[PDB]
């Protein structure tokens, strides 16, 4: 009669490491990293984000032509842009302080655009002739639809003196622009005066603006060059335009109805029509790991990211043959 | 492993003990079988269980990556950015690895220790009464019935 | 006849957590966080901070005549500025490079202010009248008190060509400005010449400052602007100023006698009447902890910042019932 | 514990013993009480005083942060500020309350440890000469007054 | 240490053991003299040399400092830059300057473990065969040569 | 008879560090912390450094007339730079954007130098009179040689226009410069033309540089001021240039052949005749410990940095006396 002191096996192949051994075979064992992912772009909580495909945030915003489809965009969750989106600055040119620009998209959800300055608001100057053929709609020379490339009425360019308040609670995103000529005859011909200026301000802005004219390499069949600003005007404050040519004008602008936790993720994916609590720039995430390997830059209710290949603890002791 | 039982002087493990972590195997003229001892395996259960929360919760507060980005002619601070982003997911990603290493070796010597704890256990009681084999064994001087054998397992002998 | 091997066992109620298990009793344990401050701020060692109050740093060097409370101030400790403070910039405005500047300071202890051009130096234009209603001193129009707003004589702004050489040993913080006039006709009102400049120079700065005279939304009744500019002479280096007009005129300059270790903290605490060897925005600290829980911003002799609400060591044994 | 023996085969401590963390107690005709065995206690004093320090030290290195301002148009250096800021603080504060959960495990192990070897001293001097109890506790065969209790304390015996 | 063995029970090294890290001493009519027990030396090489691999692996993705300039009025960047390169090399140098403290206590540790392993191994096979001296050594109570002493190092006895 | 069961012990004395003890003596150990270097500037894998000497990478790009020895530099593993070079733009100035050249340095192995517009091939301006005693060659007076500080030919400066297409596959560094005279005289002196203009054009650059003429200190004898820009013309790129005096002009640009891993690292030390394998600026590094305490800012195959003075794992047991 004996009675023996022992332990479990069973027929697991579970293996964990240790500082003094690799691959020892347990019992049982917790993996706690998260190696899966459904690869498709999706909502976040019901929220579908904003898609920009072709279009890169600049021609969204200035309202690119061939980026109709973001006229009137709803509610996002986060915003998707490709690496390197052929539809931006259809007329080649720079966009003032951009990053810091994509920087406050980071944390904006909504935009609700809204006509600051009309287009038949201008009697002394000719709207309607500022387009070119570099940014077409429809097979015909087209133009940033938010913004107003005002030309000379016959023969004259009088001083522009034009002012707008905010009657919105809301901040209100403002976006106007300048036109760099390549020579002294394309300046004649546009605005008639030789030196000009746009002046802009508003309770913080002291801005002064000078066309930079010089020759310089075409660049989609284009020497000019456009070059955008921008403010953000606060409730109750105004912003005063003053130019006597080159000036490319507010038609419409933002208002910056909500304000929630997003990103500008880089992805060259498209819609999946699916929904997640997690999206990594690679494919969604559904699981209750604690860690995760897909990729750095999550939105949502997201696991830790690292970059393991395997995280497994164990839980039971070591399995004997 | 450091306390010597399992792997060590019990040579290996019972597939019949399907009951719980640590037990007994008896044997005797009425038969044989295995009874697990809850007592030690719930308590191995709950150790084991508070430590995955532990190191769940412990990490729960690591760096999270913000997109950033950067123009032509401010590379150095792209770079910067880089260097920084990266540097932290290399700490957390050595936090997490070593965490996990050290604890493996921890529970592994956890289950031993427990296996242990009860051997020795059972051997402060039957004392002079068994000789002890060497192998995780008691053979009794005197028959040993089920009763007898359920007296040794509950912690009252003699 | 027995003898027993057993260990200590008390009336300790002190708890540790491990790994496997939460609040352990135990004999005997050290917690080495302090999570006490005395909630003032106070001198460290001896030495008195630079306690702003209402007044920002910018406020303070260019001497708002609100801020006479520090026209003439002992070397200090650390300076403590409010989140929001009312008193800075009476007469709207920028300050160029202004977090730059803030930066050097956190290397600074004490200023001495230095007369560099002395107010009654000006034949040629007029001094004294260079006074807003929006820097009130005693109900009275008044202006930043270390520069000087220079207007025409006679009518009329001649070429101002002056110059100031360091003839301290040490470095020496120089500050001046120029206005941004709203109109056509207040640059001729104040500067007579329409089109004007500033030009400074050093052996490193090479600046011509031009005035950007547009129309802008007013802040406390004002349309015009200041901008103010710095530069840290060296010993041995001259200053060369010149202008036809819109410049604001140093009159005193800081000499930098004092470098030593502050910082400017942001706190809304005044002055606690106590001395410490630790400050945080939040109240000092006096402890032998080798870490604490204050606040991430200390200066001083102090124990390093975690997160932490609970930091005890075990020292003793398990207690047991 | 990994140990076995502080509230496991002994199963309570002492409130009578405030002379030393471990030691005896013994009982004889002449009476009985509570002696402190002051070499391990010494033992066990010096390595927690020095693993206190230890962790005070390696800790005087961690990050501190400096004040830092940025304008309207620098938001991305200032975010950039404040997640490095902040990833530093999550490091050395997760470095803190990990060396503090895994060293306080280490320190009650050590108790454990201490209050065996202790026990194990003894039982290798008694020997056959008296009945191992179970208990911590061991019962003699032969009378044994006060120096040859004593004598068992100091390791001497027979 | 924490298995009671090395200058514990066994109060100290073997000089004239050159052949392994744990073994035998051996003393009869014959002779006397050492035996290297060359399967726990082995599995005691072993784990050190994967400890050390794993020590030096996973430390081989620390933080690299990059060169990275900047002008008289970009003051607050540099000294941002400043910090993010000493915060990590901070964080490394604790990292390592910690994992070298705790690991070197647990090869100690295990080296202690290892010794009581083998003690508890000859323990068991001896029983009542021999005296128990307490101090490492086991007294025969019938004569015993060079190959009942072999007999006990394989592991077959009796 | 009698068997014992014991442990190794031999008559060593390296010591390891424990948390609750210090110095144990150890029967074995090892240590992984590198303590040693060879204390030289080394070749790294047979690659040798560039070795500025004296010269900065401003001296040395715009071709310092001090820094000949690096007229044509052979393919480098890295570049050294002292702390404070002294042959550093011999005529005072600034280098527009210098630290974000430097960083794209830090990413190249290789320049070819190229000549773009060549010296006689201006017939309408003096070239071989653009040239100051404070950059001496040979006791004589003389100039950066990579650009051509063009002065009036018969008191005339006609408009320039010059053009540069990048017919190299490979990407190139432009260098060019703008002169700012300190008075009205020295502008009629050089240029004759008193208000003047040059005119940077690529397909991304829209550039329109002014001389700002003012009285500054002397800066080695010269109150003058250069001011250097750069771009990098992409391949199949044209650079526009058109300026009316001031203009310091393209002679030789740089190809970029080589993009490889590399760093300027400060060093007082000159080049020591030796190769290895992992340099820093103190010396080179050859060992296969893990870690090394030398210098953060190495390159090569290289231990990690730590901040410590010891680091020794134990392998053996506590070794006995
Ligand atoms: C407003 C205007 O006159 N647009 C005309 C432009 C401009 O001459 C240049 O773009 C000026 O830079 O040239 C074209 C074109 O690009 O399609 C036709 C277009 O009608
Ligand atoms: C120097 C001067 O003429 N100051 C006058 C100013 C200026 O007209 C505007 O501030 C110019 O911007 O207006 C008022 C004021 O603000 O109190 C009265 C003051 O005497
Ligand atoms: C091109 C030219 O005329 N160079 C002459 C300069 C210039 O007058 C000033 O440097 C202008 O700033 O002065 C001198 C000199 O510095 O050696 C002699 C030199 O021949
Ligand atoms: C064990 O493994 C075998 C074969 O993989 C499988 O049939 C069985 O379901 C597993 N679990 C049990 C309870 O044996
Ligand atoms: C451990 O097992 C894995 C199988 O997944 C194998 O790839 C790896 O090489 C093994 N490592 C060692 C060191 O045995
Ligand atoms: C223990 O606790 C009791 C009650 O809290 C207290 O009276 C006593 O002073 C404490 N210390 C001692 C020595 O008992
Ligand atoms: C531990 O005790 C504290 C009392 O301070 C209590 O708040 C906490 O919830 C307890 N934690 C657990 C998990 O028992
Ligand atoms: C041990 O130390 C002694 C003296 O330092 C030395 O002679 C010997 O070579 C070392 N090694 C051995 C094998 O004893
Ligand atoms: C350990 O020994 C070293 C000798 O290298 C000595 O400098 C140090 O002070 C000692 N430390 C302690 C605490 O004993």
């Amino acid at each position: 009669d004996q009675i023996c002191i022992g332990y479990h096996a069973n027929n697991s192949t579970e293996q964990v490491d240790t500082i003094m051994e690799k691959n020892v075979t347990v019992t049982h064992a917790q993996d706690i990293l998260e190696k899966k992912h459904n690869g498709k772009l999706c909502d976040l909580d019901g929220v579908k984000p904003l898609i920009l495909r072709d279009c890169s945030v600049a021609g969204w915003l200035l309202g690119n032509p061939m980026c109709d489809e973001f006229i009137n965009v709803p509610e996002w969750s986060y915003i998707v842009e490709k690496a390197n989106p052929v539809n931006d600055l259809c007329y080649p040119g720079d966009f003032n302080d951009y990053e810091e620009l994509k920087h406050l998209l980071s944390r904006i959800n909504h935009f609700e655009k809204i006509q600051i300055i009309p287009k038949s608001s201008w009697s002394s100057h000719e709207a309607s002739l500022g387009v070119s053929s570099v940014c077409p709609y429809q097979g015909k020379s087209s133009f940033f639809r938010n913004v107003v490339w005002l030309i000379k009425k016959n023969s004259t360019y009088p001083t522009i003196k034009r002012s707008y308040n905010n009657t919105n609670q809301e901040d209100l995103l403002v976006l106007w622009g300048i036109h760099h000529p390549n020579d002294a005859a394309e300046q004649t011909k546009l605005y008639q005066n030789p030196t000009t200026y746009i002046s802009v301000g508003t309770s913080t802005l002291n801005q002064r603006l000078v066309p930079r004219i010089a020759t310089r390499s075409k660049v989609n069949g284009q020497s000019g060059r456009m070059e955008f600003f921008w403010t953000i005007l606060k409730p109750n404050d105004a912003i005063n335009f003053e130019s006597n040519g080159n000036f490319i004008a507010p038609e419409y602008a933002y208002k910056i109805v909500k304000k929630g936790d997003s990103t500008i993720m880089k992805s060259e994916l498209e819609y999946g029509n699916c929904n997640t609590k997690c999206q990594t720039p690679m494919g969604a995430i559904n699981s209750s790991m604690p860690f995760h390997n897909i990729h750095p830059l999550t939105i949502g209710e997201c696991p830790k990211y690292v970059k393991s290949n395997r995280l497994v603890l164990a839980t039971g002791l070591r399995n004997s043959p | 492993g450091l306390f010597g039982a399992i792997a060590g002087f019990i040579e290996g493990g019972w597939q019949g003990m399907v009951d719980g972590w640590y037990g007994y195997h008896h044997s005797n003229e009425q038969g044989s079988g295995y009874a697990a001892d809850k007592e030690s395996t719930q308590k191995a259960i709950d150790g084991v269980t508070n430590k995955v929360n532990s190191i769940i919760d412990k990490m729960n507060t690591q760096f999270e990556a913000v997109g950033r980005e950067f123009n032509n002619l401010e590379r150095r601070i792209e770079n910067l950015n880089k260097k920084m982003e990266d540097g932290f997911l290399d700490v957390w990603t050595y936090n997490a690895e070593l965490l996990v290493l050290m604890e493996n070796e921890r529970t592994l010597d956890f289950h031993d220790s427990n296996v242990k704890n009860l051997y020795d256990k059972v051997r402060l009681q039957l004392r002079d009464n068994a000789k002890e084999l060497g192998n995780g064994c008691f053979e009794f001087y005197h028959k040993c019935d089920n009763e007898c054998m359920e007296s040794v397992r509950n912690g009252t002998y003699d």
